[PDB]
């Protein structure tokens, strides 16, 4: 009953600017924090940006100040504004959507593919 | 104003300067450690909780 479909993403080069977007329907929005996390090829889940119903942005080290995440409340949608991409930054980007209530239950998106090479 | 509030699920908070806070309502808290059996969620909460809009501090407040 929750719906999230992540657009966006592909293959870019070094310093290049990619943007992702993850729509929610079903349920709340305004009142819901949602973010981001990547999984590397050979690693785990890793936290990327988060926002809350308030607007505030928690990043991880490694993507500070690089990566930007926005929402737009009344389209349902938030966007992960990805600039100078690096290979590390090579990873399947999944949508969250964490919403509290009965008592906090965590939804994810299919995932969306990212490549940064050269 | 302040009016004692309680919710559907009998948790009391003083409306709406409780909900004003950094921190939840203790009533919150102490139903996710001991009814919910989960204290991670109730840590987890705190956490949030600051950066949370007044609508969704009510929204959680009442349905908790």
């Amino acid at each position: 009953k929750v719906q999230l479909q992540e657009s966006g993403g592909g293959l870019v080069q070094a310093g290049g600017s990619l943007r992702l977007s993850c729509a929610a329907s079903g349920g709340t929005f305004s009142i819901n924090t949602l973010g981001w996390y990547r999984r590397a090829p050979g690693k785990e889940r890793e936290f990327v940006a988060r926002i809350s119903s308030g607007g505030i942005t928690r990043y991880a080290d490694s993507v500070k100040g690089r990566f930007t995440i926005s929402r737009d409340n009344g389209k349902n949608t938030v966007y992960l504004d990805m600039n100078s991409l690096k290979p590390e930054d090579t990873a399947v980007y999944y949508c969250m959507y964490r919403n509290w209530g009965g008592g906090l239950d965590v939804y994810w998106g299919q995932g969306t593919q990212v490549t940064v090479s050269s | 104003w302040p009016q004692r509030v309680v919710t559907k699920k009998g948790r009391t908070f003083l409306y709406p300067n409780d909900l004003l806070q950094t921190n939840p309502p203790e009533s919150l808290i102490t139903a996710l450690v001991e009814e919910y059996q989960n204290p991670v969620s109730a840590k987890e909460l705190q956490a949030d909780w600051p950066d949370m809009s007044f609508d969704e501090r009510r929204h959680v407040a009442m349905n908790l």
